[PDB]
């Protein structure tokens, strides 16, 4: 109840799993005949909580005599329905996608890479490549290659250079730069 | 929530969470069938929009 | 040369942000193949398929995998389940008859024992024996397996290669990353001797001082070779024959994946001409991507010997994959596909009643054309609604939404909250004036001040084992509380 | 509730499967009924005033 300050920061992927109570795997909301929340959906009772006070979905336990049980036939904790306002879930993305707030709000991701914002968006839209690590002294890090020029350095080099597309490239450029060496350079 | 005359009334966020999930489950279906890399690029470009 | 015209565009674009432009730009490079390229590719697909059959017929235990799973199921005196669907299934280039289950298996058991002896005589690689091994490749070649059980046999090549590729890199981690064994002189001994431990000390026979000090891992490094020598015990195949499969099978999977990549990418415009007949339930690009999943199914099922063009067959699969997505997705409360088919049947027949009558059909008279009674027609019309929104502006200016008017009809009222803590205190006063053992069972039987509800037996388990008089103790106390003390409690009747 | 389980078990008034939601006059209004219109779905039996 009692606090002193309000701290704000970025959310780690391990922290977003720490707030969660389960993974959403299905876009189903409720059942159309009997208006009950389906499993693994946006309104699922095993994740977010019961719909009525001290009642599971099936009806095996009720009325506060069973308070600390998890009904094994359905999987709904017998607790209050006030926890449907407080419990979060999460979605595991099959590909890492960029945050629009640290990309478009003027730029917090091209300020850190020293890339222009009009050039990062060619990588995000799967249009042109970017060199993650060029082991041979021909290419440089953060060098943008078109899809007709990437094929030429594919034959000339083979393994000797790292070049990707999408936000899986920009996740690698942010993971590779040493933040301490650049304060010891600037 | 259900309204009076047998209807429902929803938030706009439920429509925005459904096309995140639908375009994310379909990306896991293209990485199993070994789809060509134009269909997989357009799906990752569609999940970014959602 | 249709990709250098994009570099004439891409560095000079007008910064498009619409994803339908970016998708229609990429499929525009690959040109349309016409009436021969469908046949030029369908020969390349099947030549990559039977190379997988050519690398299955080199496995000795893959013959018995179709044999031994069939030996499980004849011992049950009757078997026609889903297993017998996935078995041998011979083609005439289907319910099965048991007069053929011993007819076509007469020659498969005959060839099963004959080829064992010609490899037993004069070595593994005798000339007239390997032609019989090449003949034993052909006794399976006239069969078409069902591709659900066939995928379990491709795992008999990939996992059995990666089990050794795990066993290969495990020696490369535990000893080579410590002792720094050179990989130039080591790859000659893997194809030099590969049977005994005589390769080991021969590196110690030459001086090479890093190899003399293997005494402290002398019970560890060739103990990892005892699992690589375990696979030689169970599989029973020489190491120059194991590499002849997974390399030659690596050509059939790259020839069929390359040819399927051309038949898919050339017919991308066929999907985009069907998918825009179905745009406004889902999205514009969600319909394209779900048809592209249906196009990749149509490439697998297509046969060029039938003599029809590819666009005659693939149109059925794209129209199946797109309409299945509108029935599964595109709705908040998901309706199954059998009720969507009935709802769409009502909307094509109510248009026909709008043609003849000129009025809207009554559900009493709409029920005749559907061959369905009045209760199910009226119940299908119960599902007609979609969720509206909570941000819909029901005020004509932008101040009020629909969500500001919906009441939380859930919690409690503060009169109903204060009349309960008044009732909890009246019971603590009335029961304190009764005898302590009538007042104890009255708190236990009705659960007052506890968290449970007992029975007559459970209360009878504790105090005394009377049954009807516990019921008569309770009935006596209601007479002890039935109209001078009841003046306060009669006011709680009017709830 | 635990206490209201006792009040019913002392005087004996059971609550049936019937719940009041009758239309009442909005408060602050004192009027005079001049018309009543009753609409009825087809097949549903009409009451004695319909």
């Amino acid at each position: 109840e009692e606090f002193d300050a309000i701290k704000i920061a970025l959310a780690s992927p391990d922290m977003i799993r720490s707030w969660s109570f389960g993974e959403v795997k299905k876009p189903e909301t409720i059942n159309y005949r009997t208006f009950k929340p389906e499993r693994d959906g946006l309104f699922c009772a095993r994740i977010f909580g019961p719909v009525k006070d001290y009642e599971c979905l099936c009806g095996k336990y009720k009325r506060l005599k069973h308070r600390g049980v998890i009904c094994e036939k359905c999987g709904v904790e017998v607790t209050q329905t006030k926890v449907r306002r407080e419990r979060m879930g999460h979605i595991e993305l099959a590909s890492p996608t960029a945050h629009i707030w640290f990309l478009k709000s003027l730029s917090r991701i091209g300020l850190l890479l020293d890339m222009p914002l009009r050039d990062i968006e060619r990588v995000l839209y799967f249009e042109s490549y970017v060199v993650i690590e060029g082991g041979m002294t021909n290419l440089e890090r953060q060098q943008i290659l078109t899809e007709e020029q990437y094929l030429d350095a594919l034959e000339e080099f083979g393994d000797e250079f790292d070049a990707k597309m999408g936000a899986e490239a920009i996740q690698a450029l942010l993971k590779s730069m040493d933040l301490e060496q650049e304060c010891e350079q600037l | 929530v259900p309204l009076d005359g047998g209807r429902f009334a929803t938030s706009d966020l439920n429509d925005l969470y459904r096309r995140v999930i639908n375009r994310n489950n379909r990306l896991k279906r293209l990485l199993d069938l070994a789809a060509p890399d134009i269909i997989v690029r357009n799906e990752k470009r569609m999940l970014q929009e959602a | 040369a249709a990709a250098q015209v994009l570099s004439s565009v891409e560095s000079e674009i007008g910064r498009t942000t619409d994803p339908v432009r970016m998708y229609m730009r990429e499929m525009g490079t690959v040109e349309l193949l016409t009436r021969e390229g469908e046949i030029d590719i369908a020969k390349r697909i099947e030549d990559g398929i039977n190379q997988v059959q050519c690398s299955v017929a080199e496995y000795p235990e893959a013959i018995t995998y179709l044999l031994e799973q069939y030996d499980r199921v004849e011992a049950e005196e009757a078997r026609l389940s889903d297993l017998i669907t996935g078995f041998v299934d011979p083609n005439a280039e289907n319910s099965i008859d048991p007069e053929l289950a011993r007819e076509k298996f007469a020659e498969l058991r005959a060839q099963y024992v004959v080829t064992r002896d010609t490899i037993k005589a004069k070595g593994r690689s005798h000339a007239t024996a390997q032609e019989e091994i090449l003949k034993l490749s052909e006794v399976f070649k006239q069969f078409r397996l069902v591709p659900k059980q066939f995928d379990y046999l491709v795992n008999s090549m990939r996992v059995m290669m990666d089990r050794v590729r795990t066993q290969e890199r495990l020696i490369m981690k535990l000893c080579v990353e410590q002792c720094k064994m050179p990989k130039k002189n080591f790859i000659t001994l893997f194809t030099g001797n590969e049977t005994s431990d005589t390769w080991f000390n021969a590196a110690i026979a030459m001086n090479k001082p890093w190899s003399e000090k293997l005494h402290d891992v002398s019970e560890e490094v060739h103990r990892a070779l005892q699992k690589l020598q375990q696979i030689e015990e169970e599989t029973g195949l020489t190491i120059e024959q194991v590499k002849d499969i997974n390399r030659r099978m690596s050509i059939g999977e790259a020839k069929a994946r390359r040819a399927k990549k051309e038949m898919v990418e050339a017919n991308l415009r066929l999907v985009i001409s069907i998918a825009k007949k179905y745009t406004r339930g889902l999205q514009f690009l969600d319909l394209i991507q779900e048809g592209n999943i249906g196009l990749m199914k149509a490439v697998d099922k297509f046969e060029y010997r039938r003599g029809y063009k590819f666009s005659t067959y693939a149109t059925w699969w794209i129209r199946q994959a797109i309409t299945r997505s509108i029935a599964d997705q595109a709705r908040t409360i998901r309706i199954p596909v059998h009720m969507i088919e009935t709802i769409n049947k009502l909307n094509r027949i109510s248009r026909q009643m709008l043609q003849e009558m000129g009025r809207e059909p009554t559900p009493e008279e709409l029920a005749e054309r559907m061959l369905m009674p009045e209760d199910k027609i009226r119940k299908v019309l119960k599902i007609a609604k979609e969720p509206i929104s909570m941000e819909t502006p029901i005020g004509d200016d932008e101040d009020s939404h629909l969500g500001d008017f919906i009441e939380d009809t859930t919690l409690e009222l503060p009169l109903d909250s204060a009349t309960t803590e008044s009732l909890r205190a009246a019971t603590h006063d009335v029961l304190a004036g009764l005898t302590a053992r009538e007042a104890k069972v009255l708190r236990m039987r009705f659960g007052i001040d506890m968290n449970t509800d007992y029975t007559l037996e459970e209360v009878g388990k504790q105090f005394d084992v009377t049954r009807e008089r516990i019921r008569q103790i309770e009935a006596k106390a209601l007479r002890k509380l039935r109209p001078s003390r009841s003046e306060v409690l009669r006011s709680f009747l009017d709830d | 509730t635990p206490e209201e389980k006792l009040l019913r078990a002392i005087f004996g008034e059971k609550a049936s499967d019937v719940k009041d939601s009758s239309l009442r006059v909005p408060n602050g209004v004192s009027g005079t009924v001049i018309d009543v219109q009753v609409f009825t779905r087809d097949g549903v039996e009409k009451d004695k005033r319909a």
